[PDB]
């Protein structure tokens, strides 16, 4: 695909999306190169691997990686592939490792992913410099407990990559001086849809939750004002209601809703955020950090979407809590999240059904021959709001989504980060 | 089930099998109000997340008590799931899926209290929906059944579902094991 | 019929009917088709309605009805013709033969209206493998009327309704018996 | 694929078919555009949706569609895809509705597929013209109970599209003033073969039935005829004349007698203006190009739906004369399901053959030499006074050559004007 | 099993069903030492290769006694396999597969020697491993069980696994049927 | 793919392999044409089809073929495809037939795959020359019991294709004047990996067996010197230990180890091979005949790998024994081979686990973006060894593998066999 052809698949001025962005295999291969190959991608939370040797697997696109705590307290992320003949180095999901050995020919690695020995090296590999034959290392940086990785040395650092979006992440991540921690356990499941549907929905789509998608989820648990953030650059987005607890009470119940809006923990949150509105009057928030990190501040589910071709993803989800929340609140968050935003949850059950039907319909030629409508809220923006940075819209808008797909075009048409940075305003 | 269960009376084996066979019919024929009525007020319906471990860490194979799970529900939580699944705005189950619970390998041991039984059984769950969707699950269910005066004969006081999957090979878990 | 929970039955009866199904499965899976067809009653009605995907308020229309198209809906004469085909060396769908397995469970028994007859609900996985690598896995319920007999099988099949857990049939044919 | 390269794949002069037409994914995708995108395709029968609000789903290629009876008697066919983000508008196979609501964001449609409301339209969609944002509508026309649809405004109408093939359709559809009706129930199943094998076989191939394919089917139920190839359009049909053996073996003595003796068959002869047409045709097969096939006498009718080059779905049902006795309708019901169905004693074997052909075509050498389509070459008569079109002996591949030639024409024509210019003067 | 098995006492039916349900638990929960202990000194553990034949040649469907097979093992050979599968260096089963042995259709005939029984049963074996690998097997197991004084009550003297596959639809057969 | 671009995927000079050779769909289609379409491929053993009318199916790439004994002793290999509309002529794995009839329209063939009748020929097929419309015939040649096939009239004959590799094949196939026979039974299973992993392993990879892959298999069988051959040309390879019976004992047990190294049968082998080292001191051997014929002399498992796209293969394996071996020895070979080198065997269980994981990891973009290291044993070769022909390395090397991947390049970038002979 020529760059100019790709740019025509998305039109943020008129609000059009060409459905082939969700199905085309050549575009998908280019997403692995130009998006997943050079974005910051969610690996998890620091508290999942607290001690030297502790590890967990993850993905960067369809590259399997190891995420490992080092003796000095650093975290490394490296490709889960032996450079000899490509054997997966570690086949376990996680645990505490002393070291790693390739099962095929016994090349041995330390917990930093360094090749430390090779059987019969002296006789059969006389020239070999083991320090040059370890698996590819990703950059690793954190933001308030979250671990991100990025292969590309030319990418901006994580702080800059997040940029103004940090403000909106802080609603979940910066409520206390204790920071957050993960509840142990990561749920993984397979949905046959394109990753962009999931990333979009969590970026921009309070509309689906305020209409019909979750009528049943709401009923199982027993809203007018709000804003939506579209990142000035980078494709991130977040929306949230202001004032009305109705979506929050129906989702998370009265104990969590109370913890989020009244009393010492919520008041501390308002102080650290410099605002009573930010700390206490924000009700159900959704957010995506582009391309595939999404979470719901308040509910406190967070997940990575992992692409599996254009027609499938994996969801890898877990829950975070304030590290100083009472034990009973941590237990309440555990039960309520798995009850709602998980494979069998009373909300997310329905999200997976929708996405699957969209993708299957797209097998059709005529289904791919005309654009989707992405005009919701066009021109109804305020880029100079005093309390909320970025491009602000009503909570029901697709401004953030247009931003997400515009970022997709920018990455997809940029040969390297230099070209990508040149699209900045 | 640390050691091989002692023999039980054929009539007990048969009535517990009939409990499960009837339960399966209720689930597979979508008689959900009747299914939920099998659950005791102290129900703990639990399906831990399962991971791939090397041998020396297989004690970490299943998510534990204060850890994230696929299901980990009390009576109030399950009551809400009934309320979702018997509305006409529940899209994951309207249109409804077709399920089959094939139950076997029923082994029974006396519980600590009279009227209670520890039961291990296995399953295949076959779930087909829409035009061509097919998810096939297997696992073990470890239950505590408690004697009751109802037509059904027992209530389900505890269930732990041990699923033979790490990554869940399905877009959702919108039915009951 | 299976509207309320079946009354308990004698262990003798449960085991007798279970053995009938396990033996029937052996006949099918081992291609003993002559003996299988001899299990069928003269009044056999062998029925497998088409199943559709419906919304809740229309689930009464989930299965095709009595005067409607079906996967199978056969009397004895129709089934005798099927036996003539499946024991034939010019029957290309079953020569070479499929490898089948009928895994039968959840047997629940209710006294029929006439003595010697029983209504039986049971479930199945049918695993069908053929040629090099073809694999179809089916599941469903079988609602039967069995009638006690002095054949070595000990029952005959008077009525079978197969309720298949598929809308679109995920197989190129249905060249075997449920 | 260049036009001239596609034309070389079929040679009706020498009788040669390049097997890559059944496997190539590029050709397949071009078939969706140039064949399924602009042909008339079978949607079913009027009597399957008789009342206002009655609907059933169907396919045009791999585009899912809703076929819906309106309040004014009209039958509409529209893409089963919401234009917002692609959600399937209705997930049920059939039923009766007063409206359709998208489950994702609640865009609401009338039974005609018009978008009639959008939640929060006033605040978030100020300009929106709902009349421009409904799903794509197909043209719908009937022929004697059968419903066809076609997306293309510039296609000929159904009557012109069928042309002279109507004559052969009438043997099933015009035997009485009462018309036909569908027995309720549609069998759907999956065959891993190319659609063209099925389409061809029902177009042209009495040979297979007259030789070895159905010896066992004939046994389960215990020489002269002609074949029609359309002058233009790829339709074909063949039938035995005078000999009841295949009909009796398939449908039993009651149906055979209804089809050949007594008042109903005499009525047929009158209406068709020929005793031969009404009472002496015995087992007829027909394809209306590309994918509508049926067997007059047996009265099975089906649409083949493509699923890439290596797979189809068969969607089959049975039709009967509306004024036939109830005992005759019941006999048609049982004898069709007994024979031409997934588990039927004939069609069981039809699909085993197709499946093995397709699997062998995985091979490079299996795709490297042409198939032989020379049967009956030059043994035609385009001036038969009783039978319009190009007429051969019943054992011939003339109609098949016609089908593959129509395939070439559609595949090498950018629009219907170009395709119309391939017609004979 | 040339003729329909005669009725047996419910207690016998239940006893040997329990042996199989218990055996399945040992296999499915990776209690391999206990499983291997079920095997008699004279064990013949046999799984013939199955081929696709036309009708008139179906007597050659299964490999015969002096022909190649998937398994055809004695006690010494099986002891070696136990050594492998309980190894931290046995890569096919470390990490271990997740298996489920759904057993049904148990039919019992008295053996020619007292304390011995011929048994036909059927299975679904569901094997899931690593992230997303799923192999589903079915077949018949034709056993000879012999009474012992052990807690398990029987030893497995002979097993023939008749698999419903020609070409094996798995990258290996690293577990036991 | 341009020819020069394919050549850059393999570098035997510095020892680098581009992992896209294992995944790329377009490269795979070109392999079917330029490798499987014109190489000699293993069809089985003569004694599997000893009688007139005996047939077995097999594959050449993804083309299914019939291998059939004729009335004159000849073995024919032809495409299992009717030229009418493509139906599989025979749908069974093997047996005995006097003719074959296509089930679709009844076209009928003799046991040689000649078309001898077409129903209604006189009326519907007037000008038909049946002798021009039979399925494609492959060339068939044997080598000491093994049957090979090749579609290409312009390929060298089998003897020339094998070349000096015959020497190493003879360790298994020429130990006695009575020849070998197949134990009846062929195991077939499916592994989602590329064929080149398997081919290379049996060509060149003693390393995996001398390190970690089979620690558990060696353990299951209980209570340093060797060489490796790379073919001068043609991509064949073989390696073996000399002197030390530990791997052979661990795999095949004491009875086979003694038969292979001591007593009358082994001494006869030493005589026929003109060397006591060749007959009695070779201690587990692996070998591949390019592209996909692999076997382990001593263990005596032999197999064809069949490709099924870049991401999958089938293994079709069987066991050969000396025809004049005692019945107890034939039985011991039967049991020990199935115990070790089979889908459920204590060795090959693990080979299949490794390969599957390699292939899945190669879904990744970065996983495919850097070369694999194929530098083992670079420059440590001797192509003028007095006792062993070819290019000779230490047993732990990837010289043979480099040879295999170089032959892959050569075939993949040659439009015909004349261009391929020019690379010799
Ligand atoms: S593939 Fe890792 S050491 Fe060979
Ligand atoms: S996809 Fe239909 S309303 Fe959004
Ligand atoms: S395909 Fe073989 S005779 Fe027609
Ligand atoms: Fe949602
Ligand atoms: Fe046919
Ligand atoms: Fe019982
Ligand atoms: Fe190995």
């Amino acid at each position: 695909w020529a760059d100019a052809d790709i740019a025509e698949l998305v039109d943020e001025r008129t609000g059009r999306l060409d459905p082939r962005i969700y199905t085309d295999e050549a575009l998908y291969e280019q997403e692995l190169e130009r998006i997943f190959g050079r974005s910051w991608l969610l690996m998890g939370h620091e508290t999942q691997i607290p001690k030297a040797g502790d590890f967990m697997t993850n993905y960067m696109g369809e590259d399997p990686v190891m995420v490992v705590r080092q003796k000095n307290g650093e975290i490394r992320v490296f490709l889960n592939q032996c450079r000899h003949r490509g054997m997966r180095i570690c086949r376990a999901d996680g645990g505490n490792a002393k070291s790693f050995t390739c099962s095929y020919h016994g090349w041995a690695y330390d917990t930093g992913g360094n090749l430390v020995s090779v059987p019969f090296e002296e006789q059969a590999f006389p020239g070999l410099r083991k320090e040059d034959w370890g698996p590819l290392q990703a950059r690793v940086e954190t933001y308030k407990g979250l671990i991100f990785a990025n292969w590309d040395a030319d990418a901006p650092d994580l702080d800059t990559y997040l940029g103004e979006a940090k403000f909106y992440m802080d609603h979940m991540l910066d409520r206390t001086e204790a920071g957050t921690e993960a509840i142990p356990g990561i749920q993984k499941w397979v949905i046959p849809c394109n990753w962009k549907f999931a990333a979009e929905q969590f970026c921009s789509d309070m509309y689906h939750a305020g209409t019909t998608s979750h009528l049943s989820g709401i009923l199982a648990g027993l809203p007018t004002e709000g804003i939506q953030y579209r990142a000035t650059w980078g494709g991130h987005g977040s929306g949230f209601y202001i004032g009305d607890p109705n979506l929050l009470l129906a989702i998370m119940g009265p104990k969590v809703t109370e913890y989020w809006t009244q009393g010492p923990a919520a008041e501390k949150a308002s102080e650290r955020l410099g605002s009573t509105e930010r700390g206490q009057q924000l009700m159900a928030q959704h957010m995506t950090i582009f391309p595939t990190c999404s979470f719901l501040p308040g509910i406190n589910t967070i997940r990575a979407w992992h692409p599996r071709g254009p027609n499938e993803i994996e969801v890898w989800a877990f829950t975070v809590v304030d590290a100083d929340a009472p034990e009973e609140m941590k237990e309440e968050y555990r039960q309520q999240t798995l009850r709602t935003f998980s494979a069998g949850g009373v909300f997310e059950q329905d999200d997976g059904e929708n996405w699957v039907e969209i993708q299957q319909v797209l097998r059709g030629h005529k289904a791919r021959s005309r654009p989707f409508n992405a005009e919701m809220g066009l021109g109804q923006t305020d880029s100079d709001n005093p309390d909320y940075p970025g491009t602000i819209s009503y909570v029901y808008s697709e401004e953030a989504a247009r931003g997400l797909y515009t970022q997709w075009v920018r990455m997809m048409t940029s040969p390297d980060w230099a070209a990508l940075d040149a699209t900045r305003p | 089930f640390r050691t091989k269960p002692a023999p039980v009376d054929p009539s007990l084996q048969h009535e517990i099998e009939q409990f499960y066979y009837w339960e399966a019919k209720l689930l597979n024929d979508r008689r959900f109000q009747e299914w939920f009525d099998l659950l005791a007020e102290d129900i703990h319906y639990f399906m831990p997340i399962r991971t791939t471990r090397i041998m020396r860490e297989t004690a970490q194979e299943y998510s534990g008590a204060r850890e994230y799970a696929h299901f980990d529900d009390n009576a109030q939580m399950m009551r809400g799931r009934l309320r979702k699944i018997t509305s006409d705005v529940s899209w994951s189950e309207n249109p409804a899926s077709r399920t089959r619970h094939v139950i076997s390998n029923v082994m029974i041991v006396d519980g600590e209290k009279p009227g209670e039984y520890h039961v291990s059984s296995v399953f295949i769950v076959y779930r087909n929906r829409l035009e061509r969707q097919l998810d096939i699950f297997a696992g073990e269910r470890k239950d505590i059944l408690r004697r009751t005066g109802s037509e059904a004969g027992f209530e389900l006081a505890k269930r732990t579902i041990l699923i033979d999957q790490s990554t869940i090979l399905s877009n959702n878990l919108s039915f009951f094991f």
